[PDB]
């Protein structure tokens, strides 16, 4: 009928959902279809006028309420649908990109190009925002710090990608290439999340 | 699936005689062949050399550590690493075509035929080799198996120029071969006395002189003519 | 027009690749060094005897017609004659010149190498293979196994040369004789001149180091 | 503000604890020991440095958007940053902002390689002696980006404006005599008829019966919008109706290519209000060093332009009178020695003015005439991404001034929000000899020739069979962006100014009109121009 372009949008994200829910593989976001935005925005655009042009015809034409009431009612929930679908569709983007800024604040700052312009900006901004909340009040603890219990404080670990020498909080870390350190988990964690440390 | 090895009559291709000639294959049986290529032994020494340098290291155990090596290094993986992935996809993926993979298809479609139409005027002779609805179906068959091997649910333009470079690298290949000849002499004879040996002229001149004038490209084939300027220019090459 | 990129123009401006021919090999038999002149003057000469790559034919027929005029008063007592003769040879390829063509350079280039095709032609039909020719000198391997059987043989060969209409203006002088020559390029080669005197010009000597340049060079003449 | 030094091993647990804890910033020996450096530099008993951290880290965060900050240019760069806005707000520096930083000019290799993915992005792309050297795909796409960025055009301003769409050509095969638009380069086949290109296809146009656009120079080579009813019969396309495609303005560009940040504009703007008085002066074409009557102008000019010094001071192609070549002789003609002898006198008649070349950055632009694009192409229109002047012949000159730049013939420069650039070339006598006639003043023409190179979007949209162009640098011909101004220095055309589509085209013409040094003024605050003639 009229919602075929939203069913296909919504159809799309359930795949990109069941696609980030198989394990973490914290793969990026499915480039933005922009092409399904701007067709069923077109669609709504002309339904718009639709209903202009009925109302407009109503006033200077003798329709009685009956049509009128009824064809106008049709293509106002036909933009619900239509809003309802792409409202889905955003809110799932928005709720990746979430979790893709609140698993790697402390990661990566990370391909751009599969977001629209007010998705990268909306990312840029909540970034500063996780950062000011994590600063305000709450900064004794680490608000972006690992969400499994600490079991155990000290560990090995082994270096998986050289970055020669690193200041740690008192003393010093040698990254050297295939080399293990018996350390504190508390002071690694950060280094470990970003790929440099594999051992537990 | 059907991958089928067959020999052109006389051993050797023979691609003086006539294509037709050459396969025994009647039309019916070469209609239903999807992909149908055909390899010639170029004998070029340096591919001659490489080849046979491949071979000396196959033979001499050097092929079953290189092969190892080149497969731990991930450019190549093992048989049934290979069998397991093409069931998973196989069994996985069923892609479509896009409207825009359509629209370019049938535009490809319509111009293999009216190649095929072309070239069977110039010959005056039924093209052995078959295109018709069924090479549509084909591609769009290829254009599939392009889009399921990466996994896509769509088959995007990129699987479908794939396929029609494959396509004519293969069928278009073995309809391209080719086995009136006093216009060709006549033409031969009257550029050579009038283009000089060590000057150019543009192709309009030869247009004006005065067909699909495959005369020039037999010449360019004997190296005594060559089109330089995109076509537009003949240079006598020097013979 | 001639302010805007033009391909055959273009081409026609850097197309100055002369053809050589070159053969490497040693030669027992008696081989003469003739050094060809005025080829170009020669060319020009007897080139008497649609195309947008071809220069104007009117222009080239006046341009003989005034190296005719040029050539027949050199013959006579004319020393402007042969003077300008010259200056044409190294003129139309000058850029500087107030009526310079690129078109009518490379027609003469071509027609040169035509005139030159012809002479080596000429030369194989007269019985010596030609293993040198570079539009300056021709290295010709006449079949004359003796020394001595040369100095006729190599004037009945410029004689014949002579007779050629096409090379009639065309001057020519044997440079050395080589009973024995040892030949690769313009700037590797060896062997004996006149049977007597032996020259050596080995640029790939100057490639090797020096403890083994001195034993090349000794070796060369040993094995010479 | 009292200096001193700190070691890193006492620095160590808080600065790890503010950058490592606080945002996650891996800090390595040497990146320590010199912000400690900085510290104890920028205040005395390291207590109250924990906002500077802060605000490092911040600006690192924002800007950078990496990790292992100490890495001496990371640290340096958010250093300097946090000077200049610390110095805007208006320590280590309270002075004021100056437009030397945010003024620039760039040559044809040192732009942005901007290659569009045919789907929807522009992407950015960016080794030895031989590496600057184009490579056939660049030379195969060299026509492709065109085509993709003037469809970008098409498919953005046509269709809203204007809603029947583009067909492509291979899809025009099956169809008998239906209508269509075509968005194609024309061009003329080996056949020796006129076709259009695409990369679908291409198709012989019937170019009788058909009414193009009055407003526009049409040649081989420019990309229009046919259209009109194709035959299958004929195979070839009857076209009644042809035009280029539509302009579009900078700002349009602007947004879709999302590209500045924030206090960077605001800082532009605030500079490009305050800096109200600012003079750009313009020399003519053909300023040849070897003409006496000449150098007679150029000293009455250069004593003129020393009362009052311009910010800048720009020199255009063809600065003999001869194209340069291997000159063989035994004498100094020897056009290598000239022309350094031409710069030579040239530096030594501009040093007698102190007060010109100081405070003033001059800019010179190789022509036909030129050497290395002149000394092969012999005063034709040879490479358009004219390499710059050879430092060879600029010993003197360069030794005379301070601030002297030899810039690309198709330049760009940067000196604000604005993009200026400057192109020296006679693309009015090749518009007119390769214009092709339709079997259907000056103003009109300039009009006409400006609407062609805006609409085109390509600084020559000209075939390489009539001007080569090295495949690598295009983007530097193609007016993607549409900046605002236009230095279009020519010679066969008439002096003008003339704005359109939020683009400014100057063309001061020659030097020498008739007896006059014609030289060009420009004010970019209020974006006005002023001719100026001065007899000899």
């Amino acid at each position: 009928m009229y919602g075929d372009l939203g069913n296909k949008l919504v159809l799309e994200a359930k795949r990109t959902k069941q696609l980030y829910a198989r394990s973490n593989q914290d793969v990026n976001l499915p480039m933005y279809h922009e092409d399904i935005i701007r067709n069923i925005l077109k669609e709504v655009s002309n339904l718009r006028k639709n209903t202009e042009y009925l109302k407009e015809q109503q006033q200077l034409g003798m329709l009685d309420d009956k049509v009128a009431k009824c064809q106008y009612f049709v293509t106002l929930l036909c933009m619900e649908r239509n809003k309802r679908c792409l409202l889905a569709y955003q809110r799932l983007r928005t709720d990746i990109l979430d979790s893709m800024a609140w698993n790697n604040n402390g990661l990566d700052l990370m391909d751009t190009n599969n977001l629209s312009h007010q998705e990268q900006e909306y990312l840029k901004e909540y970034c500063d925002l996780i950062t000011d909340l994590k600063s305000g009040d709450l900064v004794d603890i680490d608000l972006s710090g690992s969400l499994v219990p600490p079991s155990d404080v000290f560990i090995d670990v082994r270096v998986l990608k050289d970055a020669g020498e690193i200041q740690t909080e008192y003393g010093v870390f040698n990254l050297i290439k295939d080399s293990q350190f018996f350390v504190r988990q508390s002071d690694v964690e950060r280094l470990i999340q970003q790929g440099y440390l594999q051992k537990i | 699936s059907v991958l089928a090895a067959a020999n052109p009559i006389y051993g050797r291709y023979d691609d003086l005689k006539s294509p037709g000639d050459n396969i025994d294959f009647q039309t019916t049986i070469l209609s239903r062949f999807d992909m149908i290529f055909i390899v010639k032994d170029d004998h070029n020494e340096e591919r001659d050399i490489s080849i046979a340098n491949h071979v000396i290291n196959i033979h001499t155990g050097n092929a079953n550590a290189m092969q190892n090596q080149q497969e731990e290094n991930g450019s190549e993986i093992s048989i049934e690493k290979m069998k397991r992935y093409i069931t998973y996809c196989r069994l996985k993926c069923a892609p479509r075509l896009s409207p825009q993979a359509a629209e370019k298809l049938s535009s490809n479609f319509v111009t293999i035929r009216k190649q095929l139409l072309i070239n069977e005027l110039e010959s005056t002779e039924r093209s052995s080799i078959p295109i018709t609805i069924r090479q549509l179906e084909a591609i769009i068959r290829i254009t599939e198996s392009l889009a399921k091997l990466e996994l896509s649910p769509i088959a995007q333009e990129r699987h479908v120029d794939e396929a029609i470079r494959l396509f004519q690298a293969s069928t278009m290949d073995a309809a391209s071969q080719d086995p009136s000849l006093s216009e060709i002499r006549r033409f031969e004879q009257e550029l050579k006395r009038r283009l000089p040996i060590g000057w150019s002229t543009s192709y309009q001149t030869l247009r004006r002189e005065f067909a699909l004038d495959k005369a020039l490209y037999a010449l360019e084939k004997h190296e005594t003519i060559q089109l330089r300027h995109q076509g537009q220019n003949i240079y006598r090459s020097g013979v | 027009i001639q302010n805007d990129f033009d391909l055959n123009t273009s081409w026609i401006m850097n197309d100055s690749e002369f053809p050589k021919i070159n053969n490497s090999g040693v030669y027992d038999n008696v081989v003469l060094d003739v050094g060809v002149d005025n080829l170009t003057v020669n060319t020009i000469l007897t080139s008497a005897l649609f195309v947008h790559d071809a220069f104007s034919n009117d222009a080239l027929n006046v341009l003989r017609g005034m190296l005719k005029e040029w050539w027949d008063e050199a013959l006579k007592e004319n020393s402007t004659a042969d003077l300008l003769v010259n200056s044409l040879a190294s003129w139309v390829q000058n850029p500087n010149a107030k009526l310079f063509d690129g078109l009518l350079r490379y027609h003469v280039h071509n027609l040169t190498k035509k005139a030159l095709l012809q002479l080596v032609n000429e030369f194989s039909a007269l019985g010596s293979t030609i293993v040198y020719a570079d539009r300056n000198q021709i290295l010709i391997k006449t079949n004359k196994y003796s020394p001595e059987n040369c100095y006729a043989y190599s004037q009945y060969m410029m004689k014949a040369v002579r007779t050629n209409p096409m090379f009639s203006y065309l001057d020519l002088n044997i440079k050395r004789y080589w009973d024995l020559l040892i030949w690769m390029d313009k700037f590797n080669f060896s062997g004996l001149a006149c049977d007597y005197t032996a020259v050596s010009q080995w640029q790939l000597k100057k490639f090797l180091s020096p403890i083994y340049q001195p034993e090349f060079e000794d070796w060369m003449m040993i094995i010479l | 503000v009292l200096p001193v030094k700190i070691q890193p091993p006492l620095l160590r647990p808080l600065a790890y604890r503010v950058l490592s804890r606080k945002y996650g910033l891996s800090i390595k020996s040497d990146g320590l020991s010199a912000l400690a450096e900085f510290v104890g530099t920028n205040i005395g008993a390291n207590w109250r440095q924990g906002p500077a951290t802060i605000k490092f880290l911040e600006q690192f965060a924002a800007v950078w958007k990496q990790q292992e900050r100490g890495l001496f240019i990371d640290q340096s760069g958010v250093k300097e940053v946090i000077q200049e806005m610390k110095e805007r707000e208006k320590p280590e520096s309270s002075k004021a902002l100056d437009w030397r930083d945010y003024f620039k000019v760039i040559n044809a290799s040192q732009q942005q390689r901007f290659s569009y993915n045919p789907h929807k992005m522009q992407f950015i792309f960016v080794g030895g002696i031989a590496g600057f050297l184009p490579d056939i795909e660049d030379k195969v796409q060299m026509f492709l980006t065109r085509y993709y960025l003037t469809n970008d055009r098409v498919m953005r301003n046509e269709n809203f404006q204007n809603s029947m769409s583009i067909t492509p050509i291979k899809n025009l095969l099956g169809r008998d005599a239906q209508n269509f638009l075509l968005l194609g380069l024309l061009n003329k086949n080996f056949k020796g008829n006129w076709s259009l290109e695409d990369p679908s296809g291409s198709v012989e146009i019937d170019i009788s019966q058909t009414i193009p656009t009055q407003g526009h120079y049409y040649v081989p080579g420019c990309m229009v919008l046919v259209e009109g009813i194709y035959y299958s019969v004929g195979n070839k396309f009857h076209v009644t109706s042809m035009t280029l495609p539509p302009g579009e303005r900078r700002e349009i560009t602007l947004e879709t290519i999302g590209n500045l940040d924030k206090d960077l504009k605001i800082r532009l703007h605030l500079l490009e209000k305050e800096l109200t008085d600012h003079k750009f002066v313009i020399l003519g074409a053909n300023l040849f060093l070897d003409d006496l009557k000449i150098m007679t102008a150029l000293s009455k000019i250069l004593q003129k332009l020393n009362d009052d010094p311009p910010t800048l001071l720009i020199w255009q192609g063809s600065f003999t009178s001869v194209p340069v070549f291997a000159s063989m002789s035994s004498r100094n003609i020897s056009s290598s020695t000239q022309f350094k002898n031409n710069f030579d006198a040239l530096a030594t008649l501009l040093s007698r003015f102190d007060n010109l070349t100081e405070n003033t950055t001059m800019i010179f632009i190789p022509g036909p005439n030129d050497l290395w694009g002149s000394m092969v192409s012999l005063g034709a229109s040879g490479t358009l991404p004219q390499d710059p002047i050879p430092s060879a012949f600029t010993k003197k000159i360069n030794k005379v001034c301070k601030n002297v730049v030899w810039s690309s013939n198709p330049t760009r420069i940067a000196y604000l929000s604005q993009e200026i650039v400057i192109f020296r070339d006679d693309l009015s006598g090749r518009f007119k000899r390769h214009r092709l006639e339709f079997p259907f003043q000056k103003v009109q023409e300039t009009r006409k020739l400006v609407k062609t190179i805006l609409d085109q979007g390509h600084l020559s949209p000209f075939l390489d069979s009539l001007r080569p162009i090295s495949w690598d640098l295009d983007h530097t011909l193609t007016l993607c962006p549409i900046p605002s101004t236009m230095v279009l220095c020519d010679t066969t055309s008439a002096q003008f100014d003339l704005t359109y589509n939020g683009c400014k085209v100057i063309n001061p013409g020659s030097f020498i009109h008739n007896r006059r040094a014609r030289y060009m003024e420009y004010v970019p605050s209020s974006k006005k121009t002023i001719q100026e003639e001065i007899y000899i």
